[PDB]
């Protein structure tokens, strides 16, 4: 068992992701290594990320699903909860992880995080201050980074 | 050839016998240590082996020398069935071989096959494989939907997530579900979750950008180290917050207060 169990579950999640893909997400194994995936999220409509293509890297632990996956952006994005290293401040990836959760539900959570940031528990305090104080400036800068880094 | 005083076998699988403690010239499985029926825990978990003094462990070994394991028929049995009508002694690995149950709460009682706790009683969602036939290797949850899991999968979940985050996978029950798990034999460590205890876990997460990205850094400790006051303190960009520097490397002053980096201009 163990690693074999993680492999079987990751195949199951990959097939499910293929047949019922989350909105504006697509993800898959990189080559023949199924513990390393690459994903893309299209910037949601009616958000300052619209039109962008945002790339994410996923690493499944050896104890999956008993440890959460490690998920990071490789695309620069202007977001209160995503730092310059692409790290994501997201509860279901750290403290609300359950082995019942699936990579497809991780991806939904990240898209919702793009639509609805959490500035009261921020990963980049300056961007959270701007988000709370001057929303239009926030949206303008997020659009500018979408055009500069994600298009 | 290191061996356990209480069960007299190789260290084996930590998932099943616990971490193989060896300290102060003594060697014991952690489960053998806390599950032995008569070993007093009389210290700070700093002191001795997690609150078990070596004098007391040695004396427990001596007592257990006068006990035959009903499984392997050899001396050294450190665990006794806690049913009132039973006198069966056994080693912990031998009890697992014969399907004995060990509880990890209160008096840490252990039971043999005939007198162990039971429950009235598809694919285990945790592993996504078909439930084991032998209904002693499966386990329900009282919380909701009467969900059944592999025993091994729930134990692995309890070990990785640990007490603080161990909950019903569906309804997030943290009161009745773990109590029912305890009474049927699930170890629930009182420790932080596994994904928090990884080396360098969530290190580059947060790790508030602290690095001097000026054309030349004016400071010996370098772009990597900072202080609290003076021209050697750290300042970050007003918008990105991901590009910063030692104050004097931009040769700036406390009379502006709003630093925007090269990029955010
Ligand atoms: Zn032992
Ligand atoms: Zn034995
Ligand atoms: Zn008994
Ligand atoms: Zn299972
Ligand atoms: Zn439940
Ligand atoms: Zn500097
Ligand atoms: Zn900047």
């Amino acid at each position: 068992g163990g690693i074999l169990m993680a492999l079987k579950r990751i195949h199951k999640e990959l097939n499910d992701l293929a047949r019922d893909p989350p909105a504006q997400c697509r993800a898959g194994p990189v080559g023949d290594d199924m513990f390393h995936w690459q994903a893309t999220i299209m910037g949601p409509n009616d958000s300052p990320y619209q039109g962008g293509v945002f790339f994410l890297t996923i690493h499944f632990p050896t104890d999956y699903p008993f440890k959460p996956p490690k998920v990071a952006f490789t695309t620069r994005i202007y977001h209160p909860n995503i730092n310059s290293n692409g790290s994501i401040k997201l509860d279901i990836l750290r403290s609300q992880w359950s082995p019942a959760l699936t990579i497809s539900k991780v991806l939904l959570s990240i898209c919702s995080l793009l639509c609805d940031p959490n500035p009261d528990d921020p990963l980049v305090p300056e961007i959270a201050r701007i988000y709370k104080t001057d929303r239009e400036k926030y949206n303008r800068i997020a659009r500018e980074w979408t055009q500069k880094y994600a298009m | 050839s290191p061996v356990c005083l209480l069960c007299l076998q190789e260290p084996g699988d930590p998932e099943k016998l616990g971490e193989f403690l060896q300290k102060d010239n003594l060697c014991v499985h952690y489960f053998c240590l806390i599950l032995s029926s008569r070993l007093p825990q009389k210290g700070q978990p700093n002191r001795g082996l997690h609150g078990f003094m070596p004098e007391d462990i040695k004396r427990e070994a001596v007592r257990a020398s006068k006990k035959i394991c009903f499984v392997c028929k050899k001396k050294g049995a450190a665990i006794r069935c806690q049913n009132d009508q039973c006198v069966q002694n056994f080693h912990l690995p031998c009890g697992q071989e014969r399907g004995c149950l060990s509880q990890f709460f209160g008096e840490y009682k252990s039971y043999c096959r005939k007198h162990r706790p039971t429950q009235n009683i598809e694919s285990c969602v945790l592993c996504c494989e078909n439930l084991s036939r032998t209904s002693v290797e499966n386990i329900q949850s009282p919380c909701c939907s009467q969900a059944i899991y592999h025993r091994k999968c729930i134990q692995k979940y309890a070990h990785t997530s640990a007490k603080h985050f161990f909950k019903c996978p569906q309804c997030n029950n943290r009161e009745e579900f773990p109590q029912e798990m305890l009474r049927m034999g699930i170890h629930i460590p009182d420790r932080d979750a596994a994904w928090e205890l990884e080396p360098g876990a969530f290190s580059e997460l947060y790790q508030r950008y602290r690095h001097c990205d000026a054309p030349i850094c004016l400071y010996e400790q370098g772009r990597d180290s900072f202080e609290d006051e003076g021209r050697w303190r750290l300042i970050l960009c007003a918008t990105c917050g991901s590009h910063g520097t030692h104050r004097d490397c931009s040769s700036l002053r406390p009379n502006s207060k709003k630093w925007e980096c090269n990029e955010c201009l």
